[PDB]
């Protein structure tokens, strides 16, 4: 097995060694040479997804380690997963290196996910902002209040929507015993 | 044998006609699923863990992984939308007023409540925790089932839009309605008192606004005691809320089924990776090692094409309730049976997990009473139609009500347009209208 | 890489993934003590013909 | 604003080329070149290397058609719902609530594209709103007079009644409202002077 | 393999002897005898219907 190691809080039986879990991996194992039982976790695993204004507007990049902490990942570990020096943020989604978090809120651009957004905005650096839902409006009930519009206007709306796929056609038999 | 429904006979005759005396206002609940979890799947570990080797044959066997993660990012990708059309319909935040009078009518249970720390409706609050029984950024454990996911790589993507958000649009969607009516969902918001707006819903069904206006107080009790059933209604363990269940149910059953293909052997030597490599010689190994991709690479794209399937059914659901969101709850729509049984009246959302749940108030008709009718009245030998009722026989004097509410009265040449002769017309019945 | 193109529109893409890779290799003793008795039969005082 | 179309072009090429791509995959083989196998290989053998070469192409091949029909699903329910627009609200007004439009539809307009079809949606939308003092009936002679088609309205001095979308103000009349009741019953009643012409 | 070959007009480099498509198939080579590029494309073939 490849993992790191810790003590094992759970009881097994005399005859028991080790234990898989309901993922059928053994999750505890007891030490041959000291019966104390310790527990085995693998090494810390996720994926990676980059943030990019796009290659038209900079290079600066911003890069999002899912669905782990931000200390759990060193700034050490191919990239040089830029420095500590780099604003951190700690989100749901998990760790995102090279944006600054912002308390004023704007409209998504690239959906981070869990209400983070982020967008290239200037001194133009990639920032990261909490969903903006839409302006706020009061509209006052009362017993007797009512509007009535005094004007109106014309306003013209496009709908685009899809209708036909290109036709396509396989040869079976070139595709497969090609000549 | 099962038994279809009752049977219940209907007495049709030339001149018997039925009008109700009574409505009971009555609110429905449906439940719609708006979106899945989002399910990203590492390839590489799925088919093999630290096996350095299999690394070469996964590489040689081709590129398999990219259609397969792309296929999963277009679902994940499409399931944020799906939940952006359904609830982010109105761009302006509304926000509830303070003062919670409504001509009598109470909203406290839809309306999220404050004390509570999730903004959270009552309703809503109930509705999470029936369904909380399905659904860990600490990872403490592990560094129990999502483990089981992601032990193998199987990992659930955090929805863009948090629940408080979502919560945040239906509370606005629930002000815009009861301070605005349909105006908001058309243009700018206009205030309009509730008591008028509900009239003016009235005349939508067909029943003239002052109906509403004099059994005011019989409808607000009306209305404020049918909230209360629904919670009780949901309260009741047997629920509509299966349909919601069922989403993550079938999320969670396909997940144990990629487990389980993992220690199936699609006819291999051992289940185990490690086995393979260790007793049998390079040359076996391959043969051996080879099954076992082919096995493992089918059951992803089994996992993969079951999901896109099942991802379209979502997708209709999410088209099927933006529609209901914006024709019922937006604005009072005349297709039938679209919002609820009976004439609908208004809609109201309420959030739930994965889905929205729709309360309907529809107008109900009840205590209905036989009468005798005509197709018009002939009074001074021109034949006269009513113009927006019926001719409803008293048994001694005619009189013209609207069709949906037995309010008598009596003919006069406003209430009936003149046309024609009265030969012509079959069944016409003599009598005087009385010209003011 | 990824995208296979020079160019990359705006957006966020999942490229890769990262793993931490094992520092050192452990084998563990199952303590035992069955020690064969060959050593006094090599350390005999006499041996047969 | 035509991605949707862009990405149905998108999708079908994209796929296209991912086969052409798996034609170069081994499939656990010894060369993806199936003359080299038959020239490499004598026909006994020959023929374990050609199977799998031979389900690695035929997967490659279902998995590419199942797509299509999932694909060919997706759009058939876009078309069923554009061809429901294209009655709905080009050939008459309807009054679903933005299904055709954002607002009131007052009618829709088509225009062709390439694999798909762009509306042109004529909507009405209120503006220049104005607050008001509003009664739900009318006390006049000891019978409540309530407002026939429209809603009656003050703007501090003197009640009239105007259509709910546009204000019009019109003196109270009894053509213009209908009665029934009386004033006692109805809550929130406002004494007025209904003119009889 | 099976086609109709003529003379090729992609500029061959010395070091370079064959030529592949984006299906990475062979689609130019140099003659043995004496170096001419040449590209190979299939024979032709056409879907019919009745
Ligand atoms: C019509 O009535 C009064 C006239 O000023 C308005 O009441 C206040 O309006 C302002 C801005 O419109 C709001 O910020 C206040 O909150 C309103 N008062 C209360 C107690 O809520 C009312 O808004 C006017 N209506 C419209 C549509 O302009
Ligand atoms: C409408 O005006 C009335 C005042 O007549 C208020 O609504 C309630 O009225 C009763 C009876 O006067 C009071 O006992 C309640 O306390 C009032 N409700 C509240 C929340 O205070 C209220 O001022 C108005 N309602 C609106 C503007 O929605
Ligand atoms: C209602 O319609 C528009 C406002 O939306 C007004 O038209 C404008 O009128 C001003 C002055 O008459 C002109 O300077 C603008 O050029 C007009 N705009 C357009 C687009 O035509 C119109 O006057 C408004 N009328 C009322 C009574 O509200
Ligand atoms: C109005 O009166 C007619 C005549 O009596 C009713 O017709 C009969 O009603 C009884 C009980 O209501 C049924 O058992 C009979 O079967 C009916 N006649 C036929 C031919 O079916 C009619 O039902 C009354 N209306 C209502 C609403 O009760
Ligand atoms: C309705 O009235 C008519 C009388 O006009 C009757 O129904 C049928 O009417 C035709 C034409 O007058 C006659 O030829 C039939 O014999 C009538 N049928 C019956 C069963 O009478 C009848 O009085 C009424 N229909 C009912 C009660 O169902
Ligand atoms: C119509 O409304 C209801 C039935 O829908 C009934 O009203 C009841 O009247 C009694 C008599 O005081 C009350 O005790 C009940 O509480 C009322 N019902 C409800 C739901 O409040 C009756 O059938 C009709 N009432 C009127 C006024 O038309
Ligand atoms: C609206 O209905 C709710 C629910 O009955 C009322 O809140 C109740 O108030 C009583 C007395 O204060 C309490 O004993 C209950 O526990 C409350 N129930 C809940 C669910 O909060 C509320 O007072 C009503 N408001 C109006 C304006 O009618
Ligand atoms: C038809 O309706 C009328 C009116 O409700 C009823 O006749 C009334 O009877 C009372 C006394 O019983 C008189 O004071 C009214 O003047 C009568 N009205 C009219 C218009 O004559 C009559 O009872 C009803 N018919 C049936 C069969 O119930
Ligand atoms: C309603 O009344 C008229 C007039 O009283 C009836 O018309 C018939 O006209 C013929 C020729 O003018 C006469 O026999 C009588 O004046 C009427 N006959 C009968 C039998 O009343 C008409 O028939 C009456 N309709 C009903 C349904 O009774
Ligand atoms: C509310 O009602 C009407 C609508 O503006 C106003 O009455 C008019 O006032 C003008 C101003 O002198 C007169 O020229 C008209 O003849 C009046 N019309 C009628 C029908 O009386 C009234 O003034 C408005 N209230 C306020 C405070 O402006
Ligand atoms: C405050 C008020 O309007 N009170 C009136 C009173 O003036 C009138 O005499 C009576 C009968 O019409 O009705 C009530
Ligand atoms: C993309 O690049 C071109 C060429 O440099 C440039 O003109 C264009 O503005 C760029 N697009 C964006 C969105 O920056
Ligand atoms: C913004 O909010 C954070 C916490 O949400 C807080 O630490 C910070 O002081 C606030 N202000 C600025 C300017 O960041
Ligand atoms: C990350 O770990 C630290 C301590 O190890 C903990 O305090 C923090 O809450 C963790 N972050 C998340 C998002 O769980
Ligand atoms: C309207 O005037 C009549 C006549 O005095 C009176 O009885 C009634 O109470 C008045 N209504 C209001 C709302 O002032
Ligand atoms: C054979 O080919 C080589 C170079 O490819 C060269 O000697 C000559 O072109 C050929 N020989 C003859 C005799 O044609």
């Amino acid at each position: 097995g490849t993992g790191v190691l810790t003590e094992s809080n759970k009881k097994f039986l005399p005859f028991q060694q080790f234990g898989r879990d309901i993922a059928d991996t053994t999750d505890a194992v007891r030490d041959p040479q000291t019966l104390e039982i310790l527990d085995i976790t693998p090494c810390s695993f996720g994926g990676v997804s980059v943030i990019t204004p796009g290659t038209n507007t900079s290079n600066q990049v911003a890069v999002l380690y899912q669905g782990v902490n931000c200390t759990e990942v060193p700034v050490a570990i191919t990239w040089r997963v830029y420095s500590t020096g780099s604003n951190v943020f700690q989100t749901r989604a998990g760790c995102l290196i090279g944006a600054e978090y912002v308390n004023n809120s704007y409209e998504c651009d690239i959906p981070i996910g869990a209400g983070i957004c982020a967008s290239y905005q200037t001194s133009q650096s990639i920032i990261a902002y909490t969903m903006s839902l839409g302006a706020e409006n009061s509209v006052a009930y009362s017993n007797n209040s009512i509007a009535i519009p005094t004007n109106f206007t014309i306003s013209v709306t496009t709908e685009i929507l899809p209708v036909s796929m290109t036709k396509t056609s396989v040869d079976c038999t070139m595709y497969i015993c090609g000549d | 044998t099962m038994s279809l429904g009752a049977e219940n006979s209907v007495a049709y005759s030339n001149n018997s006609i039925a009008i109700p005396t009574n409505f009971t206002i009555s609110v429905t609940t449906e439940i719609l699923p708006v979106s899945m979890t989002k399910t990203s799947v590492d390839c590489t570990m799925y088919i093999c863990g630290d096996s350095t080797e299999c690394s070469n044959l996964l590489l040689q066997y081709g590129s398999f992984c990219t259609q397969l993660k792309r296929a999963l990012t277009g679902i994940a990708v499409e399931q944020d939308k799906n939940t952006q059309e359904v609830f982010a319909q109105v761009k302006q935040i509304y926000k509830t007023p303070p003062i919670k009078y409504f001509g009598g009518f109470n909203f406290s249970q839809i309306l999220p409540d404050p004390s509570k720390p999730s903004k959270r409706s009552p309703i809503e609050d109930l509705l999470f925790n029936k369904v909380t029984l399905a659904d860990i950024k600490q990872y403490g454990d592990c560094l129990d089932l999502i483990c089981a996911q992601k032990f193998k790589g199987l990992t659930v993507l955090p929805p863009l839009l948090t629940d408080e958000m979502i919560a945040q649009y239906t509370s606005a969607l629930l002000a815009g309605t009861i301070t605005s009516g349909w105006t908001f969902g058309a243009g700018p918001a206009l205030q309009i008192p509730f008591p008028m707006q509900m009239a003016y819903r009235f005349n939508g069904i067909g029943v003239t606004q002052n109906v509403l206006y004099e059994n005011q107080k019989l409808i607000a009790n009306q209305f404020n005691s049918a909230i209360g059933k629904i919670q009780d209604s949901l309260s009741s363990t047997p629920s509509a809320l299966g349909k919601l269940q069922d989403v993550v149910n079938h999320n969670a059953q396909a997940l144990n089924t990629l487990v389980k293909q993992l220690s199936s052997k699609f006819g291999a030597i051992s289940s185990v990776l490690n086995d393979i490599f260790s007793r049998l010689d390079p040359p076996e190994a391959e043969v051996q090692i080879d099954r076992l991709i082919t096995g493992r690479l089918q059951s992803l794209q089994t996992y993969v094409t079951q999901q896109l399937i099942r991802a379209a059914e979502i997708r209709a659901s999410a088209n099927l309730a933006a529609t209901k969101m914006s024709e019922c709850v937006l604005g009072q729509s005349k297709r039938v049976d679209f919002c609820g049984k009976g004439y609908h009246l208004m809609s109201f959302p309420q959030s739930a997990p994965h889905g929205v749940v729709f309360l309907h108030v529809t107008y109900v008709p009840a205590q209905e009473k036989n009468f005798t009718t005509a197709p018009a009245i002939c009074h001074d030998g021109k034949a006269h139609f009513p113009r927006e009722g019926v001719f409803v026989s008293n048994g001694t004097h005619w009189f013209v009500t609207q069709r949906n509410f037995y309010e008598p009265q009596i003919i006069t040449t406003d209430n009936t347009f003149v046309s024609g002769n009265c030969d012509v017309v079959i069944g016409i019945v003599n009598n005087t209208v009385y010209d003011p | 890489c990824t995208l296979k193109s020079f160019t990359v529109e705006k957006g966020i893409y999942q490229t890769s993934n990262f793993r931490v890779q094992p520092t050192e290799s452990i084998v563990r003793f199952p303590n035992i003590t069955n020690l064969c008795p060959f050593d006094e039969v090599f350390n005999a005082t006499r041996f047969a013909s």
